[PDB]
RNA sequence: UAGCGGCGAGCGAACGGGGAGCAGCCCAGAGCCUGAAUCAGUGUGUGUGUUAGUGGAAGCGUCUGGAAAGGCGCGCGAUACAGGGUGACAGCCCCGUACACAAAAAUGCACAUGCUGUGAGCUCGAUGAGUAGGGCGGGACACGUGGUAUCCUGUCUGAAUAUGGGGGGACCAUCCUCCAAGGCUAAAUACUCCUGACUGACCGAUAGUGAACCAGUACCGUGAGGGAAAGGCGAAAAGAACCCCGGCGAGGGGAGUGAAAAAGAACCUGAAACCGUGUACGUACAAGCAGUGGGAGCACGCUUAGGCGUGUGACUGCGUACCUUUUGUAUAAUGGGUCAGCGACUUAUAUUCUGUAGCAAGGUUAACCGAAUAGGGGAGCCGAAGGGAAACCGAGUCUUAACU
């Protein structure tokens, strides 16, 4: 599998099972849903009839009066009563198999190749940590909405990309499918390609 | 979350309350009565789409029987005449001719009498 | 939580290869001098659980 | 391929029942529960094996047998598991290193299931007749 | 104006004034 | 699971394995060398926090509009496009944010060190008696007295003491292992009255704390105790000078403010039930779920008059509400005065089945590590072999002396 490079106009040999796999949409949708469910914080609660501040006394007697039977003012049919099925703080994280997560990433990197949304450069650095320099470089690359994955820790690049919301900068380890989809272009260092190919066989 | 249902229940009640215009009293004002009255009106409308076809055929037959007895033949002799003369005119058209064109109804009666004779 | 096994049914039934349950026959525990030997001989071997009562067994024995 | 172009497989996600939300849903006022029973009650239902008050099957029938502690520390081994070890010798400590039988196991038989091709020395284990023939045919040497 | 105590517990019936208007004929 | 159990309902381990975390010591006693380790206390010093704070970038024009932060142009900042406010939606108006710093004084925590106290090490010993155990009665151990080990003890008793004793699930023998009847000990663990920062597929005033508002208040009760309701003018009060009717009223009409007073304080938007005024049509010889089908006439709009609409509805055919419960209800069986708002098959973990997706005779990890939805971790679990009560045998096995 060969990836032509943008700047030096060379080639780069990759695994076809990694970067030319057919797009398994149901797998990718399962992984993207499980990622967005893993982001979900799940901090809420309501009060049941047990947890409402009140008293456990019958508001009136059972019979004799003309009113309906009632046993508790905490009843979920009263105003300021309990919630019938009041919620608890719950964990919405799903299990994703390891081979399904890698099948999805190998699927969407094959799709970004087929959609030409993947750009390969040898190096992508900014000299000084300035967002003006980074915006100039991306304007020269004709890029606005981009993910920049780099196999190293570049602090000046992280700082120069921290203020731009169109731009996100990751390590090659810290890549995710929802970002690889949510961004319009993806720029990979050739080393980051070598690392992604190594993790993903 | 916590779906608040004021907009939906208002538009759902107003769909019924618009259908209940013209009704007496709370049948046009109160949803519990109007919905109970709209359903009965749909039942009657389903029924009377069938009864319209009965009542007009009955009206047509009574008008043909009158105009035929005016020309001196009964209805039951006149339909049997038109069957034996093969005239396949339905009795809507026979009631219309019996009203507006009495000459053509007389000619149909004479055709039926000659078909029986 | 885990389901708890009905321990009497776990002492009374064993799952076979195709998923059926074997069991011992009744009527072979006492009062045995008036019973025919043919009857007892047809009561010693284990029998399979019938199709009708196999659902209550599976409900009582979820862990096979 | 965007986040607003993904869609799951057909028949993957099924909607799920919502009881008590109208006539047209089918699951109307009662919700699959019938009328005026014990089963229709909230929390209602009888426990496992309850046949009415009739003596249930798990008490009509007698208990039998006991539980062998030695059966818990015995194991059976396929012939296909013999290649998964290293060194071409098969012991208990070799099988436990290969994560086949487990630590607490003290006895093992080798059974004709699957097939072996490489010559494998079997040491300190029982062997069936067909596994003895297949090992000796593949070049093995069963010893203790 | 601070006009509660209208239908609070309806003591109206907490009075539970003796009923059974001498009608134990329905036995 | 093993077991316990009117062997019922149910209760429910351990050995062992993977991890987090890891730390060992002293007195039952004398000496010898004597202050030697460590700890405690108290000072000082240094560092780091905390308890006030400081600086903190960069925009103009035009159009609409009451008002520009909006639209359209043209620029600029960014280690700061977190957030909030400003007359409509502001990276560049403001407060801030990133970052950079800052404490006279008090105090925490680290080290270091001073002082006070503390003893360190070596040798030879000693080795926790009304105790262990037992009988009776109870309790705890998953173990309900059972064949019941082990632990505790109310009562009565009662050893040996290192050549000795305890345990290894009745018990004995052998073997293994350990040394009771004296103590101390960090971490990993549990919780949040309270403080700070941040977050939310949590609520948005019948919700959310009972309480967004002077709420545990008003109020009730002898008392313990119970326990509410009630948010929003406008950008800014500019909160209506003055005039008039009226009781030197209430209330209203002007005028005035304002973008707006159908924003006027009983003040955003202002639905419905309910009650009115006006207009059109119908109605005082006419009997009933009040409609539906037909349908004259009347009024009003459009139109190329074509006739359609709209409202009403004389007369006329048919026609005894809804729900629930029932063999069966117009039923004179239940329930509902009406409107508006709320109000009932959920959640967690196991398990089975179907669908779907991944890998496939293999599939998959949990804890935890990790900066971290990755990767590691294969402890384990299910499956590929079963039969038999079991030992055991094994594509066979069990039964039986043996199976046609
Ligand atoms: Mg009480
Ligand atoms: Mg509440
Ligand atoms: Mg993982
Ligand atoms: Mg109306
Ligand atoms: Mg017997
Ligand atoms: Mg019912
Ligand atoms: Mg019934
Ligand atoms: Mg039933
Ligand atoms: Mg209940
Ligand atoms: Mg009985
Ligand atoms: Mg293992
Ligand atoms: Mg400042
Ligand atoms: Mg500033
Ligand atoms: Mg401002
Ligand atoms: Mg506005
Ligand atoms: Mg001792
Ligand atoms: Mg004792
Ligand atoms: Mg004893
Ligand atoms: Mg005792
Ligand atoms: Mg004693
Ligand atoms: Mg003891
Ligand atoms: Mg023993
Ligand atoms: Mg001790
Ligand atoms: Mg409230
Ligand atoms: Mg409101
Ligand atoms: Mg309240
Ligand atoms: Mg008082
Ligand atoms: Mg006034
Ligand atoms: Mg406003
Ligand atoms: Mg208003
Ligand atoms: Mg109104
Ligand atoms: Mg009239
Ligand atoms: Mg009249
Ligand atoms: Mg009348
Ligand atoms: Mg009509
Ligand atoms: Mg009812
Ligand atoms: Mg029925
Ligand atoms: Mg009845
Ligand atoms: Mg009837
Ligand atoms: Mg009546
Ligand atoms: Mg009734
Ligand atoms: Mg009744
Ligand atoms: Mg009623
Ligand atoms: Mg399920
Ligand atoms: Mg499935």
């Amino acid at each position: 599998m060969e990836l032509v490079l943008k700047d030096a106009q060379s080639a780069l040999t990759v695994s076809e099972t990694t970067f030319g796999r057919d797009f398994n949409e149901a797998l990718v949708h399962q992984v993207v849903v499980a990622y967005a469910a893993g982001a979900r914080q799940g901090t809420r609660a309501q009060k049941t009839r047990a947890e409402v501040t009140g008293s456990g006394k019958k508001p009136w007697r059972q019979k004799g009066t003309g009113r309906a039977r009632s046993g508790s003012i905490k009843s979920p049919i009263w105003r300021s009563g309990g919630v019938t099925f009041a919620a608890r703080p719950q964990d919405h994280s799903q299990k994703v198999n390891k081979k399904m997560y890698r099948g999805a990433l190998k699927s969407i990197l094959s799709e970004l190749v087929r959609q030409d949304r993947l750009i390969v450069v040898e190096k992508f650095s900014v000299e000084a940590p300035k967002t003006k320099l980074l915006a100039q470089k991306l304007k020269d690359m004709a890029l606005e909405d981009v993910l920049i994955i780099t196999g190293e820790l570049d602090e000046n690049l992280f700082l120069a990309a921290r203020n731009l919301h169109k731009v996100d900068v990751r390590d090659a380890t810290g890549i995710d499918p929802v970002s690889l989809i949510a961004f319009d272009k993806v720029v990979m260092t050739a080393d980051a390609v070598k690392q992604v190919e190594e993790m993903l066989a | 979350a916590r779906v608040k249902r004021g907009v939906i229940a208002r538009a759902r009640h107003k769909k019924i309350l618009k259908q209940a215009k013209g009704y007496y009293g709370a049948r046009s004002r109160v949803y519990r009565v109007a919905f109970q009255a709209v359903i009965k009106a749909g039942q009657y409308a389903y029924r009377d789409r069938r009864q319209r076809k009965r009542q007009f055929r009955q009206l047509w037959i009574a008008r043909i029987n009158a105009a035929a007895r005016q020309n001196g033949i009964s209805y039951s002799k006149f339909i049997n005449g038109l069957k034996k003369a093969s005239v396949e005119i339905d009795r809507k058209i026979l009631a219309d001719i019996a009203v507006f064109d009495k000459v053509a109804f007389t000619a149909l009666v004479e055709k039926a009498k000659a078909a029986l004779a | 939580p885990k389901i708890k096994t009905v321990r009497g049914a776990a002492k009374r039934f064993k799952k076979t290869g195709k998923g059926g349950f074997k069991h011992k026959h009744a009527n072979l525990r006492h009062i045995l001098t008036k019973k025919a030997t043919k009857r007892k001989r047809h009561l010693r071997p284990k029998a399979m659980v019938s199709k009708g009562d196999l659902g209550l067994v599976i409900a009582c024995l979820p862990y096979a | 391929m965007r986040l607003n172009t993904l869609s799951p497989a057909e028949g993957s996600k099924k909607a799920g029942k919502r009881l008590g939300r109208g006539i047209g849903s089918g699951l109307g006022k009662t919700g699959g529960r019938g009328h005026k029973g014990q089963k229709s009650r909230s929390g209602g239902g009888v426990r496992r094996g309850f046949e009415g008050g009739q003596m249930p099957l798990y008490r009509r029938l007698p208990k039998f047998g006991f539980t062998s502690r030695k059966a818990a520390i015995t194991a059976e081994i396929r012939l296909s598991d013999l290649a998964k070890v290293e060194g071409g010798v098969v012991d208990l400590n070799t099988l436990k290193a290969a994560n086949i039988i487990g630590i607490q196991i003290e006895f093992a038989k080798v059974i004709l299931a699957g097939e072996v091709t490489t010559p494998v020395t079997v040491r300190g284990l029982r062997v069936t007749k067909g596994a003895r023939a297949a090992i000796e045919a593949a070049g093995g040497k069963i010893e203790e | 104006m601070s006009g509660k105590m209208t239908g609070i517990v309806k003591w109206f019936n907490a009075d539970k004034g003796f009923g059974f208007i001498t009608p134990d004929d329905g036995s």
